């Protein structure tokens, strides 16, 4: 289903996206970086106190970043998918809504896009 | 990290799992999002005309394509402010005619001219605010009275209660809390089948698209209300020429122009009282 997380990313946007991944990238070398300074502390006893209290501030402004920005990025995903979609079913001919049944045509709407809207992001 | 590593590997599958079938519905999502889109001014700033005639030359109609056509060589005509009706078995292309006409089906040959304009320089929005229709499948969505009537709340109260009085609906709208704002449910039992009719009806009147198309306005009603309904449609609709289609034999019987379907094709009739007893009364007396 790698054409699905296609579509679903590029609705996003390229800032959106880029930002996303910076967030989650440097959280995580972040993370490793002051489990590393833990073992270079280890072993001036203020300064390693300072750096290792700096890092830390840092990682928990970069997870706040990171979360807050997954959660902006499902809720523009969401928006801009509900409003194609109905757009797309609005020009639609009538020999489609004769031939495709009355079910699949709610169901996208009823379930899936309540998919998108509450399990996608999390 | 060697010793939490097995977390993250046994919650990572575990989310990869779960990703997959969540992603589906995206997909299918993004799969519906591609289906195919109907194209929707010389002739539009000069307002539509009252002069109902209008002309079909050459018509044929197919569903699907590349499929077996509805109608072949179709052609008529119809004068101004005459009242038209169309008679046929099930399957007949009656309805499939009513649609042709509002460029419903997307493979018709032919040239349909209504004025001389046809549907090959006007949008959707241009082709529908021209002509009203009166389903046979009535339905009246939730809301107000006022979102039932003119959904585009663009007529005026007056309006809206002269059209309730010409459809013989007023007392029983009166009879509401509020006034032409009662909650109304899809459907239901809020108002009898006769007064969704009579909605319809009143839908067409405040449309004033001059040209009404009357597609089996009797199924599923009651004689005696029947009888009443076409009564109030035909001294109502005095101009503004109706094309109707039933199987009722008064309602075949009171309209002028007839044209009767074959298997096939079509033969128009324009005199009623001529047809009706021109072929014995085998095919268009008995039958109707």
């Amino acid at each position: 289903p790698w054409r699905a997380c296609t579509k679903y990313l590029s609705s996003a946007g390229i800032l959106l996206l880029s930002l996303l991944v910076f967030s989650q990238l440097l959280k995580h070398m972040v993370l490793v970086a002051i489990d590393y300074w833990l073992a270079k502390w280890t072993d001036d006893q203020s300064v390693y106190a300072m750096v290792f209290t700096l890092l830390c501030s840092l990682g928990i402004v970069l997870c706040l970043v990171t979360s807050v920005t997954v959660e902006w990025t499902g809720l523009k995903v969401a928006k801009r998918l509900h409003r194609s979609l109905l757009n797309r079913i609005i020009l639609a001919p009538m020999r489609f809504f004769e031939t495709t049944p009355l079910g699949s045509i709610l169901n996208r709407f009823s379930s899936d896009c309540n998919t998108i809207d509450q399990h996608i992001p999390s | 990290y060697a010793l939490m590593v097995s977390n993250y590997l046994n919650w990572m599958v575990r989310n990869l799992a779960d990703m997959e079938i969540q992603l589906g519905a995206v997909k299918r999502i993004h799969a519906l999002l591609k289906t195919e889109a109907e194209s929707y001014p010389s002739l539009i700033p000069k307002n539509w005309p009252d002069q109902g005639k209008i002309q079909i030359q050459n018509l044929s109609v197919r569903y699907d394509s590349s499929l077996k056509p509805v109608l072949k060589h179709v052609n008529a005509l119809i004068s101004p402010g005459q009242k038209i009706g169309i008679c046929g078995r099930t399957g007949s292309g009656k309805s499939s005619f009513s649609l042709a006409f509002f460029r419903m089906v997307d493979m018709f040959e032919g040239r349909i001219i209504i004025d001389g304009i046809d549907i090959a320089k006007l949008p959707l929005h241009t082709l529908r605010s021209r002509l009203s229709i009166i389903l046979q499948d009535p339905v009246l969505f939730s809301g107000t009275i006022r979102f039932n009537l003119d959904p585009e709340k663009k007529c005026s109260d007056s309006t809206l209660w002269e059209a309730l009085e010409i459809a013989q609906l007023k007392l029983v709208v009166k009879a509401l809390p509020g006034g032409l704002d009662a909650i109304i449910t899809e459907g239901g039992e809020n108002f009898s089948q006769g007064q969704r009719q009579l909605f319809c009806l009143a839908r067409a009147f405040v449309r004033k698209t001059s040209i009404f198309i009357m597609d089996e306005a009797t199924a599923s009603i009651d004689m005696a209300t029947e009888n009443i309904l076409q009564k109030v449609v035909m001294t109502a609709f005095a101009d503004r020429t109706v094309v109707t289609i039933a199987h009722r034999v008064h309602t075949i019987l009171s309209a002028d122009l007839v044209m009767v379907l074959k298997r096939g094709a079509i033969l128009e009739f324009d005199k009623p009282e001529t047809l009706l007893s021109q072929k014995d009364s085998v095919f268009a007396s008995f039958v109707r």
